[PDB]
């Protein structure tokens, strides 16, 4: 999971 | 927004769509390319091809279960492009590049047409 | 094999599938969550959820046009997860995390359940 | 395009  | 994003989600979705295609699950169309038949999901074909997007948004063609392609279309070139639609991987070889590019032009798959043009230019 | 791969292909496919969902094109099921209804593509739901994968491979349920979820399922939690299925982006907030995690557990979306567990653990 |  990432900060887009 | 303040959303978080799962990096592998799109790839995982496409992998499962290809697994459903391989097991012939919820396929809703057969693409006829001369003597050859290819089962697929209309939504995936539309998501990958300008030609299929136009066909399946047509108020009569959206309901057809069989679509016949132009007789000049090569079945192997189509097969390679259908595999690309469902995997992101393109089996581009010296022996098939001309058929693949012609099929990609017909199907309106601009990124495939682009890499075929570049691979051909390098060999000239 | 000796295939070449188009990096953005899976993301571009998912983007177009979401565009078809937004325009209600070739959607083939309505998911009923108490008073709320959500139109979707069975193939995308199966590709994202262990629960929908089980439902739509069932020889009778595969043909249903309406699926009613358990009355304990929160419509907002479902909406957030349906948006995630079609975009890879999850709108996870303090005010919805409990409903999102419970819905993801029910829908069998293990990566969502995992990030919810981690976000909850950090706040404890 | 890349070599996967
Ligand atoms: O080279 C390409 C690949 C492609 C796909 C589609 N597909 C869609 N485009 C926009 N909205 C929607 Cl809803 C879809 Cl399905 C249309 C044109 C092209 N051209
Ligand atoms: O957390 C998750 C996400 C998910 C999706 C699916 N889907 C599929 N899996 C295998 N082959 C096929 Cl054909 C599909 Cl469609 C099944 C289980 C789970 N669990
Ligand atoms: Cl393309
Ligand atoms: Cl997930």
């Amino acid at each position: 999971w990432v900060i887009p | 927004d303040s959303c978080i994003q799962f990096t592998r989600h799109a790839s995982d979705v496409l992998l499962n769509l290809n697994r459903l295609r391989s097991r012939d699950i919820l396929t809703d169309v057969v693409i006829v390319v001369s003597r050859e038949q290819f089962r697929a999901h209309k939504t995936v074909l539309m998501a990958c091809s300008g030609l299929f997007y136009s066909i399946f948004t047509d108020q009569l063609k959206c309901n057809l279960s069989v679509i016949n392609l132009d007789p000049e279309i090569n079945p192997e070139g189509f097969c390679i492009l259908l595999d690309f639609m469902y995997t992101s991987r393109l089996n581009l070889r010296e022996g098939n590049i001309m058929a693949v590019m012609a099929t990609a032009m017909y199907l309106q798959m601009e990124h495939v047409v682009d890499t075929c043009r570049k691979f051909i230019k390098a060999s000239e």
